RNA sequence: AGCUUUGCGCAGUGGCAGUAUCGUAGCCAAUGAGGUCUAUCCGAGGCGCGAUUUUGCUAAUUGAAAACUUCCCAAUAGCCGUGACGACUAGUCGGCACUGGCAAUUUUUGACAGUCUCGAGACUG
């Protein structure tokens, strides 16, 4: 099986600079 | 469905008009064409959330006869900060899809 | 009374070609433009300048985006045993629950498939 590459976000993110998980 | 397409809807033809500013054209556009030919509605596609001018919007013209003359003397005319590039619009709802989609297989 | 000729206007149905179509508050022109077969003859536009691949609609492509008021996690949606609860006399029965199993003659993992004859039988593998 495969499933969908689980991406995130760069710009716009009105969030901490750091990563979410 | 938005119900927010039957304020112009009177048989009336919209014009469908992108190139506009993000950062001006709130009433603009109706301020320059409300010189033909005369008081109308004219609404600029502006989202909620964010305060952000999507650019295009429309315009309701009353006969098809002023919008020929309206399109071919506003197309490309400088409008705010940018040149207006102006087409037809689609309404494309679910009451004409499905006669579209009926269509297709005949 | 029909038939018919010429010119113009408006439409419909076809064919042909895009090295050509158009404009001319510029000039010249039947009081003659233009004559390289062709001349006591013929007879209409020419020159210069300017524009150039309309519009609506549809299809394809490029890319992250080609212009108009979504993804993921948790849980819910037959029988044989076992554990309790319960009921009836160590045994039996009913419902509930889940911690193993359900292709080897009596069933649920296939004796089925092909053929021929006038609802009924025969042949083969």
């Amino acid at each position: 099986v495969s499933q969908k590459r689980k991406y995130r976000q760069y710009m716009n993110r009105k969030g901490g600079f750091n990563r979410p998980l | 469905e938005d119900p927010s397409l039957l304020e112009w809807d009177a048989d009336d033809f919209r014009i469908f008009c992108g190139d506009l500013g993000n950062e001006v054209n709130d009433d603009i556009l109706a301020r320059a064409f409300s010189r033909f030919p005369s008081f109308l509605k004219a609404k600029v596609i502006r989202d909620k959330r964010t305060g952000k001018t999507k650019g295009y919007g429309f315009v309701s013209f009353k006969d098809p006869s002023d919008y020929v003359r309206a399109m071919r003397e506003m197309n490309g005319k400088y409008v705010g900060s940018r040149p207006i590039k102006l087409r037809k619009s689609m309404w494309k709802d679910r009451n004409l899809d499905v006669v579209r989609k009926k269509q297709k297989e005949k």
